[PDB]
């Protein structure tokens, strides 16, 4: 994120890090529950990829993070790679995430929920802070 | 690429006014936000776009795409979870 | 769901 | 491809179609051998995805294509999703591809091969023929 | 999106002259081609970029990225298999 | 490898 601000460590508990076997942060996720991660189709996650829960400082060594494995990748069969439409993938964990003060779930909207233009929400990530 | 977790607030826009920027790229399963002096960027993808509903942060968007240069004056594009939740529900139930 | 144990200070 | 020309059916035999459970063509591949597919990391292939060999007309019903399954996704642990660098993924087939007049392998370069600017090569695909 | 398989020939360019177009986006594991009145496009990704070497078509590139509008005047970007082949070899051998 | 049974006509 560009022009963001550092967040309070663990104030955004469903926020996870998608990291390759190399330790490289390549995408983000959202813990919808202890057994499932929600991310973007286009992120091309594999079962060789790892799910990092309750981290804050990607470079901190004293963090009690949870490096959870991915049993299966359930890709929206309606993802259009040509247009990046229905850009969503589900992640099914091998090992259940241990919910805590810092590891918890996000809520999902009812297909029925309304969310008006002008409404101020929040995005979070370890995306480039600069172009 | 920040070691530190970032946060940002930004307005949610309509497709109509969003198409104003991205043209016929903005489809039904996409919701725009930003163009407010802040922007999601490379590495942010798959992460959450959350709106507080009735006391609780709800998953309304998934950082998908936008500006090649993560321009703060152009609206970032996100997956619309609401058109996808049915799929997600159906997916959990079976598995 | 969606109620952090530790509050975001925006 | 934009401004291409239709190719001779099966004249490009390592060319495969990456299709989701929905039948949707989302990426391409290259058969490097009967047990392995080479594609792009960014294509986000999953084991729910299918490998289509020896097809020509995505809309032809009289084609003797081979719909091969993906046992595992081996993603280049040096893929940078932030920059799309080392944009390569390997595909390990569950069922070996039956090589034929229309299904065969591509050659790989030696890390030692030279390929000069100005050299005319060939790209093939079912990518949008128009923007 | 064509039912029919397409083909196209195009010149391979140098990074230097390619950086001319794409700036500091062109990295070592990338090779440019096109900007010749033809271009790879959405759906082409992962497919082959082949050069005939000594009587045989060799895998020299993987359609990766380029122009948002698949402009025929801008060079498409491809993965450089040559910087990756070692990895591929190592990958097959073990599995 | 790389020698089609059926030749591309560019
Ligand atoms: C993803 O982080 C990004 C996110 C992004 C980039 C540029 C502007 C806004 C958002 N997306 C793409 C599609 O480049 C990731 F894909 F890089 F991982
Ligand atoms: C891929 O086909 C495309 C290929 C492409 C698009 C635009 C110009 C040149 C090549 N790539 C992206 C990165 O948009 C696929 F990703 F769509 F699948």
């Amino acid at each position: 994120i560009v022009n963001g601000e550092e967040a309070v460590p663990g104030s955004w508990p469903w926020q996870v890090s998608l990291q390759d076997k190399t330790g490289f942060h390549f995408c983000g996720g959202s813990l919808i529950n202890e057994n499932w991660v929600v991310t973007a189709a286009h992120c091309g996650v594999t079962t060789s990829d790892v799910v990092v829960a309750g981290e804050f400082d990607q470079g901190s060594s004293s963090e009690k993070i949870q490096k959870l494995k991915i049993a299966k990748v359930f890709k929206n069969s309606k993802y259009n790679s040509l247009t990046i439409n229905n850009d969503i993938t589900l992640l099914k964990l091998s090992t259940a995430a241990s919910f805590s003060q810092t590891v918890s779930a996000v809520c999902l909207p009812s297909a029925s929920d309304d969310f008006a233009a002008g409404t101020t929400c929040v995005t979070t990530g370890w995306g480039l802070t600069r172009y | 690429t920040p070691d530190r977790l970032q946060q940002a607030s930004l307005p949610l826009l309509s497709n109509t006014n969003c198409k104003k920027y991205w043209g016929t790229k903005i489809k039904d399963a996409m919701i725009c936000a930003g163009a407010s002096g802040v922007s999601s960027c490379m590495g942010d993808s798959g992460g959450p776009l959350v709106c507080k509903k009735n006391g609780a942060w709800t998953l309304v968007g998934i950082v998908s795409w936008g500006s090649s240069t993560c321009s703060t004056s152009t609206p970032g594009v996100y997956a619309r979870v609401t058109a996808l939740v049915n799929w997600v529900q159906q997916t959990l139930a079976a598995n | 769901c969606g109620v952090p144990a530790i509050q975001p200070v925006l």
